[PDB]
């Protein structure tokens, strides 16, 4: 890989052969940075030394085409690009008369570099659904772009600098008390024209004051239509009208006891930075039926030859095809098999019969199947093992029941999955065509069968169709967790009392599970109820989107609750999960993707993470096409952000290439030689040019400036991560921080760590909102590719191992805290170490994260404690308490009798209050995990794994029995306490 | 005679979580059932899990005033008699849309007469040797997985190279074909004037072009056979994984039976911690 195939190192001058229009072969020696304009110039001033000159007649009117490494021909209109970064497959060039718009395919080169694959590939896809999505999804792009031009340049700013507000104007009491009589003191900085000198204006104002009046009254002390407020350091602006305490930055300062100093910026200065956005529609945008219910027949499917299966003709006896109709994860009928045949001639000319009628098929029905190998040996044993799987929708996106022949390319069996079928799997054929293939054939009903429209369904309902004293059982069921067991009596009880459920709106997830989906009579009655159901909270309607509920009307109802209730603050929180439930969607054009895309194109904070969450999963061949089509739609209409996303992508590739060389080819050298390699590679003009002056993927508001090569070392741990240091471009960097450190890790999966840190942030939010101040530290983590990711760095922190080594024992840690902060502040250090140490004892236990030790547990000089390197969770009641003697001494302030101290018993008091607080919101934590089953994480592959959290929260027991379960675990792990 | 104690019942399994019951009813015939203590851990609940229609039906047993039953009238003295009553008559009585007769119980005694070396030392010794086989066999599969995945990437990388070669060849050959097209009118005039250089020089570029075209096609030709060797070696790794996988299930299934069996017969797992 590299600038040319095979050899990544690029000699400055290379013999490049041109293909002139006449037919003359010419070679040129150029530079790596020799732009296309110069090469054509020198190229044309050498045809004079060649036979035929009568056709050229000039240098313009040419496009300078060549062939790229992705195996696609590029017309190279953008003559500015240096030959170095052309990614040419082979050194050779051709000259043609320009063809095309040159504007739609100067863009198609930037779109296809961020997505990681050429845009021309979607044109060769002949799927009618793939091409209907590319054209119809442009309606949302227009509306989103139009909405960005409604009122003023102001609407343009709100897109680029979205107010980072919270969804709670009312403040928790415990923080409100931090204000002295409900007032907060802020510092305002004004830049003065002479030499650009700074002024400081200390200021005292009420917490619930809009930014407008904060600015105006700040002017009085100076002694309107301009001067928007800004956050010193990062790029955050107070544009929208919210109480000053509403914003995330302001609220945190109150909690952490910091001085919220801001900046005053001329309004037209911000508007000038705003670029004009022009969304031009792409070229492609311009380019007998009998109802299902009148087919009195049973479902029938015919299997035919399977092209090839990789088996050994001796270790395996016979093979068969296992099928079954599924609706979600549950069978609609009994699974059927085919006769065993030798694994040499997989023919199977069978007509499988299913126990379900055609009219009863639900809209979201699917046909899962697999090729299994039966051993049938060991005297009295017969063990089955799947060899490949594949699912097929029974209705295409147009509502048409499939029919006729069909060839399906099967998928590999997922690692660690042992069941025969994979109903939790992407419907569709394997893109790779050199895999096992299975020919099917669906019988023909002398027509195209279309699923009945809603009007027909609504009539079937309301055609075949007071209060109760023991309705406390309905309330009993409503409060049960999503994974709780529902019995045949409860299912038969909910359905019979369905009409009185609408007075308990949160009963829907249970009432939908107690309905027979292979019975159009019941299903047609559920549609008439879901149509008039009251709205439910987004945190409950967000569990109607996981794999258990595939019906388009149920999933459509959930997305109408997200639209009218999900605030932009919570969408940014649960986005990692809403992206994952895009893989459960039946078809390419959903109602969820239209909602997600519109938010991305209207809020550039969601857009940045929307892009990287989709872009980090393009290596999956199972969802590369679905996500690739979505990334193209976003990149097309995202505005000018595509130029910023191209610098981040280019910067991350330079680091991946650099790290691969270190950890792949010459890993076995000493660190000094490895260290000297890094400096020479990082000192090159191109590397230094690509790795500077771009936004950071972790926080788009933090812009990374000059690279401080002196303190960019190679970590000695893990896989040799990269510790990188940057600088704040803006003048007022000292008020926020001077350097952005970042660990670039390439080699270990970061999506286990990025979901653990999302759960920790939600816990800490629950505890703070309730009454508690357990201060946790959920630093930043982002996976940008296949086992490559970025990690923030916490300033001024030492691992417990570091403090012990430099401390000489068990009193070393407590002495170290004493040394750093002596005096009246010592109490806060012991108070903060205790609140933080209590939260991480509860969070670690509930999630069962990998075992902690002295190397992956850190403490700030202030006293706060936090954990790092959350290797695995849920796997590897079976996890003791991480607490030990070193931390106990700190809790009790050095007293030798630690267990029986007043301080320690206060520590236990907020460990219980914390555990009981999370146990009340176990519904939220069961969904966050339940929406990631298809995520591919090794330890979260099935609903069985989510049962660990149902056990550490004692969800089945009573509130009192659960508390005893925690106390037993707490004391037992510590051998008493 | 028939209504023996619930403890001495083949189908009764005690306190096993729902996850364990699922693994024991998975892909079983219609009509399989077993009984266990309710998940809430309260005394005298006895949930009944039945496998009908591909799904695991889950019917609860109510115990009031020393009587048992599904619906309100608990006209049954004990669980064993209630099971045997419905073990001979279909459940269509209790539920019209539930037609199964509790045919194939999942007996816990069947698992008993498959184990050997019931003593405390042989179990640990035999169990210890399986673990050696399990770890070495399990690691064997994992190492192959690395070759299978690393091999897959190389195949895809080569395939894209072939497409690039095809495009390069078409560009080169088209230029050659364009050579004659443009060398049709000027050729006649060039021939009339006896200029050796123009004929030789034009052929000089054409002669070089043929070498480039031929050289490129050789590169694609050789690379294709490299892919075929990779593709062949790729399928072979697939064959080994498929023939190894059932061994892992068989070894792990039997291996865990003994580890679970050691606890059942009053043996603490602390000693088994060092046996491994
Ligand atoms: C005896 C010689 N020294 C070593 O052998 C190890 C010891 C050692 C290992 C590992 C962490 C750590 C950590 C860490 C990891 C994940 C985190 N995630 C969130 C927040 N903080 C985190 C902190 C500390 C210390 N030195 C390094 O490898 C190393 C490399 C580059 C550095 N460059 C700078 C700029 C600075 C300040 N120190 C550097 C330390």
């Amino acid at each position: 890989s590299g600038e040319l195939w095979g050899i990544h190192l690029m000699p400055p001058r290379i013999l490049v052969e041109c293909l002139l229009p006449n037919g003359m072969i010419v070679t040129l020696e150029c530079l790596r940075e020799a732009t296309l304009i110069t090469i054509k110039h020198e190229l044309f001033k050498e045809a004079r030394k060649y036979p035929l000159h009568q056709l050229l007649q000039d240098e313009s009117s040419y496009i300078f085409v060549s062939v790229t490494q992705e195996a696609e021909r590029e017309e190279f209109f953008d003559e500015t690009r240096r030959l170095c970064d052309l990614r040419l497959f082979q050194p050779f060039l051709k000259v043609i008369e320009p063809v095309g718009n040159r504007e739609e395919k100067i863009l198609n080169r930037e779109i296809g570099f961020a997505i990681g694959m050429p845009v021309c590939e979607f044109d060769m896809v002949k799927d009618p659904e793939v091409q209907d999505f590319r054209r119809n999804i442009l309606n949302v792009c227009k509306e989103a772009v139009d909405l960005r031009d409604l009122n003023s340049p102001h609407s343009r700013a709100m897109y680029v600098y979205p107010p980072n507000v919270e969804s709670s104007p009312e403040l928790p009491k415990h923080i409100y008390n931090k204000l002295d009589k409900g007032q907060i003191i802020v510092v305002i900085w004004v830049i003065v024209s002479p030499n650009n000198d700074k002024q400081k204006y200390t200021l005292k104002i009420n917490h619930d004051c809009v930014p407008e009046q904060v600015i105006a009254e700040a002017i009085r002390k100076k002694t309107q239509g301009k001067y928007i407020l800004k956050v010193c350091g990062c790029d955050e602006y107070f544009l929208e009208k919210y109480p000053l305490s509403q914003y995330k930055y302001i609220r945190s300062c109150i909690m952490l006891g910091r001085m919220p100093n801001l900046m005053l910026m001329a309004k037209e200065s911000l508007y000038s930075q705003l670029p004009m956005d022009c969304f031009t529609m792409p070229s492609y945008s311009r380019r007998s039926t009998k109802s299902l219910w009148v087919i009195n027949s049973a479902l029938r499917i015919k299997i035919l030859c399977a092209t090839y299966v990789n088996v050994n003709i001796r270790d395996i006896d016979k093979i068969y095809v296992r099928t079954g109709i599924y609706h979600g994860g549950e069978p609609l009928c009994d699974n059927v098999n085919t006769q065993r045949v030798p694994c040499s001639n997989p023919r199977w000319n069978e007509w499988l019969n299913y126990d379900i009628y055609i009219p009863d098929l639900p809209r979201a029905a699917r046909l899962c199947l697999s090729i299994c190998s039966v051993k049938g040996r060991k005297g009295a044993k017969e063990e089955h093992c799947p060899l490949a799987w594949g699912n097929i929708n029974l209705f295409d996106y147009t509502d048409t029941l499939v029919s006729g022949k069909m060839a399906l390319n099967l998928w590999p069996v997922p690692h660690g999955l042992e069941d025969l079928l994979n109903p939790i799997g992407v419907t569709g054929s394997n893109p790779n065509k050199e895999t096992p293939c299975l020919e099917l054939e669906f019988d023909w009903f002398s027509s195209v069968v279309k699923f009945p429209d809603m009007s027909v369904i609504e009539e079937h309902a309301n055609w075949s169709v007071l209060r109760e004293n023991d309705k406390e059982q309905l309330k009993a069921i409503s409060t049960r967790d999503p994974l709780s067991e529902i019995t045949e009596q409860e299912k038969d009880f909910l359905w019979s009392h369905r009409h009185y459920c609408v007075t308990i709106p949160e009963i829907l997830p249970k009432l939908l599970l107690s309905v027979k989906w292979n019975s159009r009579d019941e299903v047609a009655q559920m549609y008439c109820l879901v149509k008039d159901w009251p709205p439910i909270k987004p945190e409950q309607a967000m569990e109607l989107l996981d794999c258990n509920y595939p019906d388009p009307m149920v999933r459509g109802f959930a997305v109408r609750c997200l639209e009218k209730y999900l605030t932009d603050d919570k969408l940014s929180q649960y986005l990692i999960q809403l992206v994952q439930v895009l893989k459960y969607e039946q078809y390419l054009d959903n109602l969820l993707v239209r909602f997600l895309l519109k938010k991305a194109l209207t809020n550039q904070r969601i857009g940045h993470f929307f892009f990287w969450h989709l872009k980090s999963e393009m290596h999956n061949k199972t969802v590369s096409q679905r996500f690739g089509l979505l990334l193209e739609s976003y990149c097309r209409a995202c505005g000018m952000y595509l130029k910023h996303l191209n610098r981040q992508v280019e910067a991350m590739e330079k680091l991946i290439n650099l790290t691969d060389i270190l950890k792949q080819e010459k890993k076995d050298e000493t660190q000094k030689v490895q260290m000297k390699f890094l400096v020479e590679q990082m000192r090159r003009p191109d590397f230094m040019d690509a790795l500077q002056g771009f936004l950071s993927p972790l926080n788009p508001a933090h812009q990374l400036g000059n690279l401080r090569l002196e303190e960019c070392r190679i970590m000695s741990s893990a896989k040799r991560p990269l510790w990188l240091n940057w600088e704040n471009p803006d003048i007022m960097s000292e008020l926020l921080f001077q350097n952005n450190e970042i660990i670039f890790k390439n080699g270990d999966d970061l999506r286990q760590d990025m979901l653990t840190l999302q759960i920790i942030r939600i816990m800490e939010n629950i505890w703070q909102n309730q009454g508690l101040d357990l201060r946790m530290l959920p630093y930043g983590c982002l996976s940008i590719g296949d086992c490559v990711g970025l990690i923030e760095v916490v300033r001024n922190s030492h691992t417990i191992m570091q403090i012990q080594c430099k401390g000489g024992n068990s009193h070393t840690l407590h002495q170290w805290l004493k040394d750093k902060n002596k005096g009246e502040i010592y109490d806060a250090a012991i108070d903060l170490f205790t609140r933080s140490c209590a939260g991480y004892c509860v969070a670690t236990f509930i999630l069962g994260i990998g075992d902690r030790h002295n190397s992956n547990i850190m403490v700030k000089d202030d006293g706060q404690l936090f954990h790092i390197d959350f290797g695995h969770f849920l796997d590897h009641e079976r996890v003791p308490f991480v607490l030990t003697q070193d931390f106990l001494i700190v809790i009790s302030k050095g007293a030798q009798e630690c267990t029986k101290t007043r301080e320690f018993e206060r520590f236990q008091e907020m460990c219980y209050k914390a555990y009981l607080a999370i146990r009340q919101h176990a519904n939220l934590f069961i969904n966050l995990f339940s929406m990631m089953l298809g995520s591919g994480m090794p330890e979260l592959q099935s609903f069985d794994d989510i049962a660990y959290i149902r056990k550490t929260l004692a969800l089945d027991k009573t509130e009192q029995e659960a508390l005893e379960y925690f106390m037993k675990q707490m004391n037992d792990a510590h051998h008493g306490g | 005679n028939n209504n023996m104690s619930l403890q001495d019942a083949e189908w009764y399994w005690g306190d096993i979580s729902r996850e364990e019951v699922n693994e024991k009813l998975r892909d079983t015939a219609d009509g399989t059932f077993l009984v266990r203590d309710a998940s809430t851990k309260m005394h005298g609940d006895y949930t009944l899990t039945l496998r009908k229609g591909g799904n695991n039906k889950l019917i609860k047993i109510f115990h009031r005033d020393g009587k048992y039953g599904f619906s309100d009238p608990l006209t049954f003295s004990s669980v064993v008699e209630l099971i045997n009553h419905y073990r001979n008559e279909s459940l269509a009585q209790y539920n019209p849309k539930l037609d199964v007769k509790l045919l194939y119980p999942v007996s816990k005694y069947q698992q008993d007469q498959v184990v050997k070396e019931d003593n405390i030392e042989a179990v640990g010794k035999k169990l210890h040797e399986y673990n050696t086989q399990f770890q070495e066999k399990s690691r064997e599969y994992d190492r192959l997985y690395e070759e299978y995945t690393r091999t897959s990437q190389e195949i895809q990388m080569k395939r894209t190279a072939i497409e690039a070669f095809n495009e390069t060849i078409k560009i080169f050959e088209e230029q050659c074909q364009t050579q004659e097209r443009y060398s049709k009118e000027y050729i006649e005039k060039f021939k009339r004037e006896g200029n050796e250089k123009e004929i030789q020089r034009i052929m000089h570029n054409y002669d070089k072009l043929k070498s480039r075209i031929s050289e490129i096609i050789d590169s694609r030709r050789r690379l294709e056979e490299d892919l075929k060797k990779q593709a062949a070696e790729y399928r072979e790794i697939d064959k080994r994984m498929n023939s190894i996988k059932p061994d892992l299930i068989q070894l792990r299934k039997t291996r865990d039976q003994y580890l679970m069996w050691l606890t059942q017969k009053g043996v603490r797992q602390k000693k088994l911690n060092e046996w491994l």
